[PDB]
């Protein structure tokens, strides 16, 4: 009755989604060939992981995934890896020419020659689903494909699936691991284009994942594998309310109502406490109050910004593992006695705690340690305006002398689209300030 | 799978390209018979950009060796790399252009464009996907400069959606005694401004300076200069030849490095630059490589980067080094010397580490920079052009081939406008 179609646009989206589907199969116990030991005894669907894993007649749990790139490298990497038979070859779309870290290439010239094939695969996956809620678009703000083709896809899915709500798991650019210089340009342009076409966007920057990996997993050179494993853990326990039993956030509409008051203020911030290295596995344990405090720690967020200078709007605390609901309320009361967390001047509800008793599973061979108590804090705040202000500051710095603009006007775009996207992000900054001023 | 079509025009382009393909085949573990003989699987990955894989593991390069004289083809075939190249891809005319840009751009170049475009289309038709074109030539001579810019214009006409990368060797009075090399250099620079997307300005003056001061050579031959350019051109395309973080596959390199459509002249450099037979006595580590990477004495264009601002940097390190120390040293260089980088292009220094070093060196550091100091090179060539043009020396050899006298003034005005644009983006502050 509820079905979701995960879309992975770009290299970042494809790699993050491959790690995410690996962790989904690990959490649900699904074998890499597609069969299931335990829950294939029934042989039927609608067991709350039929939102993501479609079941065929042979018992194979093929995921509801569409992997898109304009470059066939990472698609062949997932076509060669351990889940090569789990994903259908029709749903793994490759390309010939890249978008070359250009928004206008992936939105107007190179992405326009492949958009109908991806729309055809999306409709082919949607025709199998009878209760489809929407899509989870995995992409990146910086790259060419993951910005331009994601914006084109969001326009097409809004004009074709207008009764559906589309989540996003975007990758905010980091200067520590950056493939290009024009990542502010692509980021501002795809944020302006997917503001009217996205319903709840979970942007996560690689700078916060970089800092968390370096300060917790003790890797001074974090590769893309460690970042992929950590963001796969983050997104997997984001979606753990959706693939499991019903306490809260059981639907994309529930995601849009519990956190998102405005059509334009739709950028929550996730926070995860038990990010511990695999060597420090049996050193100690972690109580509920301290992991709630670390979920309110500003250095543990998925976005490098400070929430104490802004005002909250919502908090969906999502607990994993064997967590008793008694001391969670004591943790809530100790958080509430701290007046650093300051909600808006409407009826603010509070920390909507839901508890899933399934223990969290980490990847064997990964740097993340296996833990018994895990917690995800989805919070809507006005602290994301700092990240958008950083992006618009870099945009203004590069656009003051119109640097790199000829790479965009030469691929079909207009000159005034940059000023239009700058004005739209200025309006988003003004909206976040108007919520922030009371 | 993307693929670059390599073109070598002229004596200098053919000799530098022969040395370059020798160093590339040594780095990739390919012998002269076209068979792989390396011990690493990283060398075989991304081999399709430069080497055409024929049947039964035969790695022939996609090099189109072009001249107007067969002597350079005979000299290439006299070396070991003659059997390595495709014998159908050798093109030579009957007589050379003879240091005349007009004779290599209007008559002999025009009569050889149809054959070289037939060979270009023959290489292009078998492509699963074309990435772009790589050209090695010299701006001083006649066939190299003139037929290089004519082939650039014809390739831009036939494939306007493909990138164009040139390795243009700017002539010097300290290495060649021909007088009209400012004419060919300035006319080719005027063509390269308007018809190319990427240009690696290699200067023979800077190579002579490095071989004179650093390498302690009293009489630097063409072999030492070609060894230096072969080292730098091998290190520059280590992003194209190997997978990495900063992949920079031609169009991505042009998107990163070129902010303005005429300011596409790069300033290549190589930090452990040593003469042949003496590279085994060099101590190699990270911060000495970074402090030699940005040295004006070490850099391969006759410019002072301390007098300009780096618009975009692409530092690619080569060898077995810790990337934490490399990134720490480069952020220390960017922060401690923040007056030498532009403030209106944030995070303009891109660092990559490739674990495969060039042979003979354990650690290497190749630097690509869109510095503003290349206007000193263009000022030097334009001032030699003005000194040879204000009293019209040897203009009858150019106007006798159908060239108008307005074309020289148009080339001078275009190079002076490029110098003015470089000075404007140097003096501007955010
Ligand atoms: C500062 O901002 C905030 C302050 C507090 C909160 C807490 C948050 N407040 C809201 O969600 C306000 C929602 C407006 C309506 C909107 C107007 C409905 O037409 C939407 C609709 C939805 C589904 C189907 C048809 C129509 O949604 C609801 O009634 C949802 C629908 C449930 C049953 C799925 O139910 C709830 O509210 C829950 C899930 C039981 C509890 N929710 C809350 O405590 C959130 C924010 Cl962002
Ligand atoms: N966390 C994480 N980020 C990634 C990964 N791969 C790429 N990125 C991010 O992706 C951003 C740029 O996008 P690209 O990697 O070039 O992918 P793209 O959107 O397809 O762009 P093109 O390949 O040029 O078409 C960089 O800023 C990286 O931060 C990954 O595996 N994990
Ligand atoms: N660095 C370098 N420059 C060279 C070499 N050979 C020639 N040159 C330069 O390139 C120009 C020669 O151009 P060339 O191809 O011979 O044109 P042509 O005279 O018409 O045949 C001269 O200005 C030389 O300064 C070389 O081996 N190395």
């Amino acid at each position: 009755m509820r079905e979701c179609i995960s879309i992975h646009v770009g290299q970042a989206g494809v790699q993050i989604g491959n790690a995410c589907w690996e962790l989904y199969c690990l959490e649900h116990g699904i074998q890499p060939d597609g069969q299931m030991p335990s829950d294939k005894t029934i042989g039927g669907g609608d067991d709350s992981f039929n939102t993501f894993f479609s079941e065929t007649g042979a018992g194979k749990h093929v995921p509801r995934a569409v992997f898109v790139d304009l470059e066939p490298t990472v698609i062949d990497e997932v076509r060669t890896g351990t889940y090569r038979q789990l994903f259908h070859p029709e749903q793994l779309i490759t390309g010939k020419e890249d978008a070359a870290n250009n928004y206008a290439r992936g939105h107007y010239t190179i992405g326009k020659e492949i958009i109908d094939l991806v729309l055809d695969r999306i409709r082919k996956l949607a025709d199998q689903c009878t209760g489809l809620q929407g899509f989870l678009v995995f992409h990146s703000f910086g790259g060419g494909t993951g910005s331009g083709f994601t914006s084109l896809l969001m326009e097409r899915l809004s004009v074709d699936y207008g009764k559906k709500s589309k989540l996003e798991f975007s990758i905010y650019p980091a200067p520590q691991v950056s493939t290009a210089v024009v990542e502010p340009y692509n980021s501002i342009l795809t944020t302006h284009t997917t503001l009217e076409h996205s319903d709840c966007a979970f942007m996560v920057d690689n700078e916060a994942i970089y800092d968390i990996c370096r300060r917790n997993l003790d890797i001074e050179r974090p590769t893309y594998t460690n970042l992929n494993r950590l963001i796969g853990q983050i997104v997997s326990s984001i979606t753990a309310s959706l693939r499991f039993d019903g306490a809260l956030n059981v639907d994309l509409t529930e995601f849009q109502t519990n956190l998102v008051p405005y059509p334009r203020i739709h950028f929550p911030l996730a926070t995860y406490a038990p990010v511990i290295s695999a060597e420090k596995a049996y050193h100690e344990q972690l109580s509920v109050a301290e992991i709630t405090n670390a979920c309110f720690e500003p250095a543990n967020q998925m976005v490098k910004c400070d929430p104490r200078h802004g005002k909250y709007m919502a908090c969906c605390l999502l607990y994993r593992g064997d967590v008793v609901p008694k001391d969670v309320n004591a943790a809530i009361a100790t958080i509430k006695t701290k007046r650093t967390i300051q909600f808006v001047d409407w009826c603010p509800t509070g920390f909507k705690v839901g508890i899933n008793y399934q223990p969290p599973t980490v990847v064997p061979g990964g740097d993340l340690a296996k833990v018994q108590r895990a917690v995800c804090m989805l919070s809507n705040t006005t602290a994301i305006a700092e990240a958008w202000a950083r992006l618009d500051h870099k945009f203004d710095l590069m656009y003051a002398k119109r640097a790199f603009v000829h790479w965009y006007v030469g691929e079909g775009m207009e000159e005034g689209e940059f000023s239009e996207a700058r004005e739209d992000m200025a309006a988003l900054e003004k909206d976040y300030e108007e919520v922030g001023v009371d | 799978m993307r693929e670059i079509v390599h073109l070598q025009i002229g004596q200098c382009g053919n000799q530098i390209g022969a040395k370059f393909w020798e160093v590339i085949s040594d780095e990739h573990g390919i012998d002269i018979a076209g068979n792989y003989c390396g011990n690493a699987s990283l060398q075989l990955e991304r081999i399709n950009v430069y080497f055409n894989e024929a049947y039964s593991h035969k790695y022939v390069p996609r090099s189109i060796l072009v001249d107007l004289e067969p002597g350079t083809m005979d000299s290439v075939r006299s070396s070991k790399i003659g059997p390595l190249f495709r014998p159908d891809n050798f093109i030579h005319g009957n007589s050379g252009a003879g240091n005349n840009w007009a004779k290599g751009h209007y008559t002999e170049g025009a009569e050889l464009i149809e054959n070289v475009m037939d060979v270009v289309r023959n290489e292009c038709e078998s492509c699963d996907c074309l990435q772009g074109f790589q050209l090695i030539h010299s701006l001083g001579g006649g066939t190299g400069s003139g037929m290089g810019t004519l082939l650039i214009n014809k390739i831009r006409e036939e494939y306007p959606d493909r990138i164009m990368n040139t390795f243009s060797v700017v002539p010097s009075p300290k290495v060649s005694d021909t007088v009209v090399e400012p004419y060919n250099a300035i006319l080719s620079i005027h063509q390269l401004i308007e018809n190319t997307d990427e240009t690696f300005c290699i200067d023979n003056e800077a190579l002579y300076d490095i071989c004179f001061r650093t390498l302690k050579l009293t009489n630097p031959t063409y072999g030492d200069l070609n060894h230096l350019v072969s080292l730098t051109m091998s290190g520059v395309t280590t992003s194209l030849r190997f997978p990495g973080q900063l992949n920079a596959d031609l169009r991505k390199l042009a998107v990163n490095m070129v902010p303005f459509p005429r300011l596409h002249f790069f300033m290549p450099g190589f930090a452990p630059l040593t003469a042949r037979g003496s590279q085994q006595y060099r101590a190699l580590s990270v911060p000495e490589l970074t402090q030699q990477m940005f040295d004006a004495r070490n850099m391969m264009a006759a410019c002072d980067p301390r007098r300009g601002r780096y618009l975009t940097v692409a530092c690619i390190f080569r060898g077995r080094m810790s990337t934490r120390e490399v990134d720490e040293q480069l952020l220390s260089v960017q922060t401690k010397n923040s007056s030498y980088f532009v403030e209106w292009i944030p995070n303009n220094v891109k660092v990559a580490v490739c674990d495969i070093p060039p042979r003979g060196l354990k650690m290497a550091a190749t630097f690509i920079g869109n510095n503003t100091a290349i206007q000193e090179l263009f000022i030097r060539v334009s001032e030699q052009f003005s000194a040879m043009f204000r009293r019209k020396a040897f203009l009858h050899w150019y106007t006798g081939e159908g060239m108008d006298e307005m074309e020289f003034s148009e080339a001078e005005g275009n190079t002076n406008d490029l110098v003015s644009e470089y000075q404007q983006y140097q003096d501007a502050t955010a």
